[PDB]
């Protein structure tokens, strides 16, 4: 409580390792006050701050993070994309099902895997419908994930 | 001698290749759907060289788009004139060559090569009388270099009475990938043995023209390709519009190639401009002819005054006095006598086409077989020597099936080529 | 996606448990393998699973194997604080050791245990989705460290072809020197492993002994003192492979960046700051100290050689602008000679995770640290020292009868030395 105000002002700070350490801290404690400042750190100049803000937003869970994380699946950095996909899987919001399906055709193995894992964690009915459609009208890795989900779910 | 089959490989091949189609389709009055919407009769006269007539009066490019990287497939297809190309003619791998020549010439490339040859065979069938082949590629990368030269060799064993012409873009440290001299030396070895006519487009000269002449501080590949597209448009003018002078691939090759191996041409263009540079002061015949041999206008990083011209082909475009052209081409030879080989009478050939290129009222394209092109090969040889001396990164190639002798063979051939150029530069009529 | 660690002989085994002590501390893992919500590192994303498999319980088990031809050293691992962390099948011991004889570790005694070790590695390889390769720890001077490592390296090349093998070698010293014949064992291992290793990081016992006395003020440094330091440097080298970092991520990135000629694969590692717990250093200071011969893992003069590669791996409180500024001064101010055909490019990596020190260890906790990896011609000095010592004894054929009586041919000694002569010439010729 008394320390949450501190790390929120360290997230703003000039020094990149200090900004990184502020985002690591706010994920370790996880207060509802840290949501909007960590949402701003998703658009940070440094990839090591962006990826740990994304991991923090997934741990805390707040719904306000669902939209900036959806845009974060399109981040230039492979680690930021994997951490954003996994965060959306932790939150489990059905608004993330289609952007996560688009991440199944990413150039990075970890990102593809992270998107597959996230979809499995959400596993509603809209996920199932999208998996059914992808199992029939889908290709390669993205098809394997649809087919594997429907076989892990009798 | 009617139809020409076009093949574009790798990143560079497909980008420069696509700009060539966008340019000549506009020149021939074709929209991105392949429908003729022009005005001149001359536009459709020699249309059968680069296009096939299908559907109603729809024209399709006789083009094969290759890359081991599938990314290139969407780039070209989603492009300006991406809808003209035959969808069955795109041959794309899911792999990649990671800028390794051995990956394109031996592993990843050798697997896709027969699927490409299946498509070359498809287009060679709906050919009344095939002139030859035209390949656009880069010598610095892996696909265009390795797979491209594998294609050249594989085509030449099946179609040997057909002309093999290439547009090879030279790697440069100014532009780009440490083992680029290996990819460029290994490709030059194939080109010296398996092509009839090669246009040496140097990325060092391309950068320099943008930087020094066009005043483009840090140019993109879009700025370099603006020089390549305009060059290709002018060097293929003879073949695309009705005329006598170098009308076909073999006729051009007969006039331009005195010696088998000495088939590398220094391309040039006049006037030179930046993309979307709001045109000012149209050029005259004397201004065009002077910009001819002007070292500042060459697409290969060589000084024409550092060697002799064995043969020359000059192409003037627009509405101009033929007596002005003939007068200016004679003076340019008499006021530069020493730079034209004395033992080759009537070595400079001139052509006038009444159709000028896009945005230009008048232009002039130059194709020169100068002994001064040894400067380009010397530059690649020096860059290669430093690395191969210590046998640096050689295992990236030798691991992919290749032998060390192949490096020694390519180095020997390229050194021999330079010595051959010098022997004719030093050769006197006496 | 995964790496297997092999710890051979006394040096390798003892270094392995010092390494693993630090890895656990770095990733927030307890000595039982548990990683609870209070001790979990915090900042999400973790790639430590390249080195630790995960059990159904939530227990993180090292993807490590410990081999010795005598039980003494591994018994200490089995009874130590980390007895809980490793599974019993990972720790392999014989009865009779190699008695500081290469031929016993490679032929006679080594041939008895080679097959079991391979099946124990196979158990680990079978738990890997995409095994990148191996990290091999051993000494040059011990009969097992030299003999069994080369025998295993030979067998891993056949059983695992397209798999990287990066070594961490204990280069001998007269200070911590338990054998006269260590130069013989060193030349013999380097000859037989050369064609099987992809990269080798030497640790010169004389350099660490010198660093402990100079920097840590230890009067007569013991194996405990040296090992805490080795593991600090080793952790900084392997950090790339265990963390969500951009430089030297997989074993291939390490080979590609650091080694341009195949035989010449011995990078010299430097590390700053090495402070005794008894004053804050800047990015400029720690970068500068990397180019000081006093701070090197191996004793050699880099001003007398040429570089083929130069990587700077920073950790902790390290700001991008400060790193760029520090590098810029080093380019303009220093006399760093690179070979012609390779570019003068300093590959930089920054991890903002604070440095983790050994509690009860001789090392102080610093804000920032740096580990430089340089592929220099100067490392031929380490080979020359060894080769001369070898030549002195070999000329009179002293101790050779111990090798020929243990399944070895005397010609393998001459063959070995010939390969070293070629390796020394290669470093000389490459640096013109
Ligand atoms: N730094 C360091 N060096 C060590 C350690 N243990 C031994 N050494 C050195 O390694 C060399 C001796 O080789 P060892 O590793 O002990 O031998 P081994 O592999 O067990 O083989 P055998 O003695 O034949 O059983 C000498 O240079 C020792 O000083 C250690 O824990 N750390
Ligand atoms: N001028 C020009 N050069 C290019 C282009 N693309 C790549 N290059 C050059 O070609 C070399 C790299 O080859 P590339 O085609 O990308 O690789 P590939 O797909 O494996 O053949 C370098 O020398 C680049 O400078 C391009 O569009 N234009
Ligand atoms: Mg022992």
């Amino acid at each position: 409580p008394e320390k949450v105000e501190m790390y929120i002002k360290n997230l703003q700070d000039d020094s990149p390792p200090v900004r990184f350490n502020a985002a690591v801290a706010l994920g370790k404690i996880g207060d509802e006050r840290a949501v909007e400042p960590l949402i701003k750190a998703l658009k940070d100049e440094d990839w090591q701050v962006r990826k740990t803000a994304a991991y923090a937003l997934g741990k805390i869970g707040d719904e306000r993070a669902v939209e900036p994380l959806i845009k974060a699946l399109k981040d230039e950095d492979r680690y930021v994309r994997s951490r954003a996909a996994l965060a959306l899987g932790k939150i489990g919001d059905e608004r993330a099902v289609e952007p996560l399906i688009k991440a199944l055709k990413d150039e990075d193995e970890y990102v593809r895997l992270s998107a597959a894992s996230a979809l499995g964690k959400i596993g509603g009915e809209r996920v199932r419908a999208a998996m059914e459609k992808l199992a029939e009208t889908g290709t390669g890795f993205a098809r394997k994930v649809a087919v594997n989900y429907l076989e892990t779910h009798k | 001698m009617r139809e020409i089959v076009h093949i574009q490989a790798g990143q560079c091949g497909n980008q420069i290749g696509a700009k060539f189609w966008e340019v000549i389709s506009d020149e021939h009055g074709i929209d991105p759907t392949g429908s003729y919407h022009g005005d001149s009769d001359l536009q459709l006269e020699r249309i059968n060289v680069y296009y096939n007539e299908a559907t109603g009066n729809k024209y399709v490019p006789r083009a094969i788009l290759v890359d081991l990287e599938p990314g290139t497939m969407d780039s070209v297809r989603s492009g300006p004139f991406g809808q003209i190309f035959r969808p069955d003619n795109f041959v794309f791998g899911q792999s990649g060559a990671g800028n390794n020549w051995a990956k394109g010439h031996y592993t990843e490339g050798a697997e896709l090569v027969d699927s490409v040859l299946d498509v070359v065979r498809k287009e060679s069938e709906s050919c009344d009388c095939l002139q030859g082949f035209q390949l656009t590629h880069s010598l610095g990368g892996g696909t265009g270099s390795g797979m491209g030269t594998l294609l050249i060799s594989k085509i030449r064993e099946e179609y040997p009475d057909r002309i093999m012409n290439t547009f090879s873009v030279m790697p440069s440290p100014k532009v780009s990938t440490v083992v680029e001299p290996y990819n460029a030396t290994l490709s030059v070895h194939q080109l010296v043995e398996n092509t009839d006519e090669t246009y040496c487009i140097d990325n060092e000269a391309l950068y320099d023209i943008c930087f020094r002449t066009l005043k483009l501080t840090t140019p993109t590949y879009g700025d370099l390709n603006h020089l390549v597209s305009a060059t290709m448009s002018g060097v293929t003018t003879c073949l695309r519009f009705p005329g006598q002078l170098n009308a076909d691939l073999r006729k051009l090759a007969v006039n331009m190639v005195p010696f088998p191996r000495l088939h590398f041409f220094m391309p040039g263009f006049a006037p030179l401009t930046s993309r979307g540079s709001q045109q000012y002061r149209a050029l005259t015949v004397p201004e065009l002819t002077q910009q001819m041999f002007d070292s500042k206008n060459m697409m290969a990083a060589c000084d024409p005054r550092h060697g002799r011209y064995l043969t020359v082909a000059a192409i003037f475009r627009g509405r101009m006095s033929m007596k002005e052209v003939d007068e200016q081409m004679l003076n340019v030879q008499n006021k530069n006598s020493s730079y034209f080989v004395e033992w080759i009478p009537n070595n400079v050939k001139t052509a006038v086409c009444d159709i000028p290129p896009r945005g230009l009222k008048m232009s002039a394209t130059f194709i020169g077989n100068s002994t001064a092109i040894q400067e380009l090969f010397k530059r690649i040889s020096e860059q290669f020597t430093a690395m191969f001396r210590r046998k640096a990164f050689l295992h990236w190639y030798t691991g992919e099936g290749m032998d060390e002798m192949e490096f020694t063979e390519a180095e020997s051939n390229m050194n021999d080529l330079v010595s051959e150029y010098q022997q004719y530069q030093d050769a006197t009529a006496d | 996606r995964e790496c297997i660690s092999i710890h051979v002989g006394q040096a390798g085994v003892q270094i392995g448990n010092a390494c693993w002590e630090l890895y656990c501390l770095e990733h927030g893992i307890q000595p039982d393998g548990q990683m609870p919500s209070d001790k979990t590192i915090g900042g999400g994303d973790d790639s430590f699973n390249t080195f630790f498999s995960e059990t159904g319980a939530g227990k993180h088990v090292p993807r490590a194997v410990f081999v010795d031809l005598e039980p003494t050293v591994i018994d200490e691992v089995r009874t130590g604080t980390y007895r809980q962390l490793f599974h019993p099948e990972q720790l392999i011991t014989g009865k009779e050791d190699a008695a500081n004889n290469y031929a016993r570790g490679h032929y006679t005694i080594g041939k008895e245990i080679i097959d079991l070790v391979l099946d124990r590695i196979r158990k680990l390889a079978d738990q890997c989705t995409g095994l990148q390769g191996f990290l091999v720890f051993h000494s040059f001077g011990g009969g097992t460290g030299s003999g069994f490592t080369s025998l295993l390296m030979e067998r891993l090349s056949v059983d695992y072809g397209k798999k990287s093998k990066l070594e961490f070698s204990i280069y001998p010293a007269p200070q911590v020197s338990t054998a006269v014949v260590e130069p013989y064992n060193s030349i013999l291992t380097t000859h037989t492993t050369l064609e099987h290793s992809d990269c080798a990081f030497m640790v010169d016992n004389e350099a660490i002994y010198d660093i402990c006395r100079r920097n840590l003020d230890i009067e007569r440094p013991t194996y405990t003192n040296l090992n805490r330091l080795i593991s600090q440097i080793v952790s900084s080298i392997t950090a790339s492979l265990r963390f969500d970092g951009a430089l030297n991520v997989d074993l291939t990135e390490f080979q590609t960046n650091l080694v341009p000629y195949p035989r010449i694969h011995f990078p010299l590692a430097t590390y700053a700051p090495v402070i005794s717990a008894e004053e804050q250093l800047s990015v400029a200071e720690i970068t500068n100290a990397c180019f000081e011969p006093a701070n090197q893992m191996v004793k050699c003069d880099p001003r007398h050689g040429k570089y083929m590669a130069c990587c700077l791996l920073y950790r902790g409180d390290v700001v991008p602008k400060d790193v760029n500024a520090a590098i810029a001064t080093i380019k303009t101010k220093r006399s760093i000679q690179f070979v012609d055909w390779c570019p003068t490019g300093f590959k930089v990596g920054i991890n903002y995770q604070p440095p983790t020190v050994v509690p009860g260890g001789d090392l102080a906790k610093v804000q920032r640290a740096v580990c430089m990896l340089s592929n220099t011609t100067a490392i031929a000095e380490a080979w020359a020292r060894l080769d001369h010592k070898f030549d002195l004894m070999y000329a009179k054929r002293a101790f050779v009868h111990w090798y020929v009586g243990e399944g070895m041919e005397e010609g393998e000694f001459s063959e070995a030395r010939e390969d070293m002569a070629a390796l020394e010439k290669d470093y000389e010729e490459v640096g013109v």
